[PDB]
């Protein structure tokens, strides 16, 4: 098959509010492999946000985004799920969800199979 | 922890073998790759574990490693090569992507 | 990175075992030819002697097994696995068991790494890697069919797919099992941190793994460890009856014992791991090894093992890793595995003579024991069967069976489920076809070639019928003999009168018990 990856529920969000992003995976199994998000600012580069590995607990985030934000993952539905709390005027980026192997020693294989982008906007 | 990619920006015609290096304040138990990113575009996985390439790819693109610095090169720059080029270092609970160098005409 | 341990000061500890060594077999021999030179005394104290030996082993045995059970820890799961397992020609029953219980491994699947190395890349061995690949279809999996070895471009290929990717499957040329070993080992590189090797007729515990890693993790001074693997075949024969008794006192004893002071002689192929840092160290040195009777080419997991010690890590054992892996019920391929087996022990002796400063007296001590007992055994029984009596052949007999008995009343105290009484019957296995078995591996060093196929073209090399021919051609001239001698003796005496009645019950009680054992054994295997 073809490995396919859908970014859902970006928008405009009043700052301070909670948003729901959710990351659709088809071709593969979401337990089987890493999934992370990846955000892109508006004339900026791309940067880390979290990470989340299924069948084994671990998860990651950034400086700037722990204790605000949350990561979770459904084998069941095969969905990527990340929930936002607290926003900022600085959290507005496309956001990205992106797909990997596992981590081992020095070789990781890299974000391949890079999925769509949606856009999330947070201003008054 | 920290990502440095030296040019931040680069200019060269066609055919011309362009130079792209990165240091990181380390890397003893991290592996580093490389993605292309057309404006507007999703990135695209070039280089990966910092001296194999993926697949699919054209095998102008290379990789290499010295120290802490990482080096990705092409021969020949191919009029379709020109985009935003990313270097990104991987590791567990820890990851930290590049900026800039953006190949563009001349 | 990996520093060679190496005790404070030679020339102080491996004199003093030398001359240890040296001292316990001169008092052994002069003892023995004491008894010989000046018929139920000397038996008995040698049954003494081997009854004290027992009692020590199964106490050390007994305090390793309670320390393990008390301490306890948690584990952090964040050490890396590697499961390299090799595949000949396997029956695709034991491969898919194998395949099934490496998948179902109570292990976080992002420390763990499942390889494989099928030895042969012709069209006849890709049923191997079609079952791998509907197996593990659902993870990373990356497949190579290889061309050659690393001692006949690709190397590329097969090193960046072991090390990128979770499931890999590699065909090579045929090279034996030291060669997909070697390219299992040279392809992990650094990737992970513990290297676990399994055979492709082994079926592994959930906790097998969870259990090796956290005795691995308790203490750095660790190189390897095993575990307690099984058979799964057990009521294939009457041989593989046998074999899964051996195996559970093997374990069950004389791994605990050497655990107890961390000197593990031998660490099982099927369960078995290894710290990755010092696998990588001694790898290239593990397949260029010779000069062991002759010249002849050798490596294997005994040889890992004594790389392992040689190099100053210690290696333990575990009790709670359990796994099953199957054993030959004929008898000949049965003959043929162990002298394969002690080709390999007398093989490594010559290697782990030295070494044995850096841990301990008790390896010293079970090697020079283990290198002596058969041929005192044997130079007993000639001469007890040449001294042409039947009245010494009957008490021979008698003891032979008497402190096999007591073994196995032991070993059923010490096991607790009473099924260990059948291990009474190995006697007959191992002094009519086990000793020429060994003399023939002792004469064939410098020969070659396994012995046994792979479980689909079950082939014959009925070779070890000379070595039993031998023994028991012996064994009947000898029988003649005395009683020959002893049918041209002297009767009718109150003194002979009295050993014909005792020699009478003496045979009337051995018929008794045999026939009992015989019983046991068929209600045992038909209820
Ligand atoms: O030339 C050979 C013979 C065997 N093997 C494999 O090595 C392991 C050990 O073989 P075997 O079962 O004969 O050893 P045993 O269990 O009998 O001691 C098995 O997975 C075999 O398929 C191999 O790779 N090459
Ligand atoms: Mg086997």
């Amino acid at each position: 098959s073809e490995v396919q990856l859908v970014e859902s529920g970006g928008g405009l969000v009043q700052p301070g509010g909670s948003l729901r992003l959710s990351c659709a995976a088809s071709g593969f199994n979401v337990s089987s492999y890493y999934i992370h998000w990846v955000r892109q600012a508006p004339g900026k580069g791309l940067e880390w946000v979290a990470s989340i590995s299924s069948s084994s607990g671990s998860t990651s985030y950034a400086d700037s985004v722990k204790g605000r934000f949350t990561i979770s993952a459904d084998t069941s539905k095969n969905t990527a799920y990340l929930q936002m709390n607290s926003l900022r005027a600085e959290d507005t980026a496309v956001y990205y969800c992106a797909r990997s192997g596992y981590y081992w020693g020095p070789y990781f294989g890299g974000f391949d199979y890079w999925g769509q982008g949606t856009l999330v906007t947070v201003s008054s | 922890i920290q990502m440095t990619q030296s040019p931040s920006s680069l200019s060269a015609s066609v055919g011309d073998r362009v130079t792209i290096t990165c240091r990181a304040s380390q890397s003893v138990s991290s592996a580093v790759a490389w993605y292309q990113q057309k404006p507007g575009k999703a990135p695209k996985l070039l280089i990966y574990s910092a001296s194999s390439l993926y697949s699919g790819v054209p095998s102008r693109f290379s990789g290499s490693r010295s120290g802490t610095d990482f080096t990705l090169t092409i021969s020949s720059l191919q009029p379709e090569d020109f985009a935003t080029y990313y270097c990104q270092q991987s590791s567990s609970s820890l990851i930290t992507f590049g900026q800039g160098t953006k190949v563009e005409i001349k | 990175i990996p520093k060679d341990l190496e005790p404070k000061h030679p020339t102080l500890w491996r004199i003093i075992y030398y001359s240890f060594g040296v001292v316990l077999l001169a008092t052994i021999t002069a003892a023995y030819v004491a008894e010989f030179q000046v018929i139920l005394f000397s038996l008995g104290l040698y049954g003494l002697a081997m009854l004290l030996h027992l009692m020590m082993q199964s106490l050390f045995a007994f305090l390793e097994i309670r320390r393990v059970n008390k301490s306890e820890l948690p584990c952090s799961f964040k050490k890396t696995v590697a499961l390299t397992i090799a595949g000949y020609q396997e029956n695709p029953e034991y491969l898919i068991k194998c395949l099934e219980s490496c998948k179902y491994v109570k292990y976080p699947k992002d420390k763990l790494k499942i390889i494989l190395v099928i030895d042969g890349n012709t069209e006849d061995d890709a049923y191997m890697m079609e079952m791998f690949k509907d197996v593990f279809h659902g993870e990373d999996v990356g497949t190579y069919v290889w061309k050659g070895n690393y001692h006949t471009e690709g190397i590329n290929m097969v090193e960046e797919l072991v090390r990128n990717k979770r499931c890999v499957c590699i065909m090579q040329q045929w090279g034996g099992k030291r060669e997909v070993m070697y390219t299992a080992f040279q392809a992990i590189g650094t990737s992970v941190d513990y290297v676990q090797v399994c055979d492709s007729d082994t079926k592994l515990d959930e906790l097998a793994t969870v259990e090796m890693v956290k005795v691995l993790e308790s203490n750095d001074m660790y190189g390897a460890v095993g575990g307690d693997v099984r058979i799964l075949n057990p009521y294939d024969s009457f041989i593989s009856f046998m074999s899964s008794l051996r195996y559970w006192m093997a374990f069950n004893v004389e791994r605990a014992c050497q655990s107890y002071f961390d000197c593990v002689s031998c660490i099982s192929g099927p369960l078995g791991m290894y710290r990755n840092n010092i696998l990588q160290v001694f790898l290239e040195a593990w397949y260029r090894q010779k000069f062991l009777g002759t010249y002849c080419t050798l490596g294997d997991d005994r040889h890992l093992t004594n790389r392992v010690l040689s190099m100053g890590y210690r290696t333990k054992y575990t009790h709670k890793s359990r796994a099953f892996s199957e054993t030959p019920s004929l008898y000949l391929r049965w003959l043929n595995q162990q002298t394969r087996w002690t080709k390999s022990y007398f093989r490594e002796w010559l290697y782990n003579a030295q070494w044995w400063h850096k841990h301990h007296i008790w390896m010293t001590y079970e090697s020079v024991v283990s290198f002596i007992f058969p041929f005192f055994i044997t130079a007993t029984v000639i001469r007890l069967i040449y001294a042409g009596t039947i009245w010494n052949v009957v008490w021979l007999l008698l003891c032979i069976q008497i402190m096999s008995l007591f073994k196995s009343i032991y070993a059923c105290w010490l096991r607790g489920n009473f099924i260990m009484l059948l291990m009474s019957l190995y006697s007959m296995l191992y002094m009519t076809g086990l000793l020429p078995s060994k003399y023939f591996a002792l004469l064939t060093l410098n020969k070659t070639g396994w012995g046994t196929s792979g479980r689909k073209k079950i082939v014959g090399n009925y070779m070890p019928i000379l070595p039993l021919s031998i023994w028991a051609a012996v064994l009947c001239g000898g029988v003649g003999y005395s009683i020959y001698m002893d049918c041209q003796n002297d009767w009718s005496t109150p003194e002979k009168q009295k050993e014909m009645y005792h020699l009478l019950y003496g045979c009337v009680g051995y018929v008794m018990y045999w026939v009992i054992m015989a019983v046991m054994y068929w209600v045992w295997v038909k209820r």
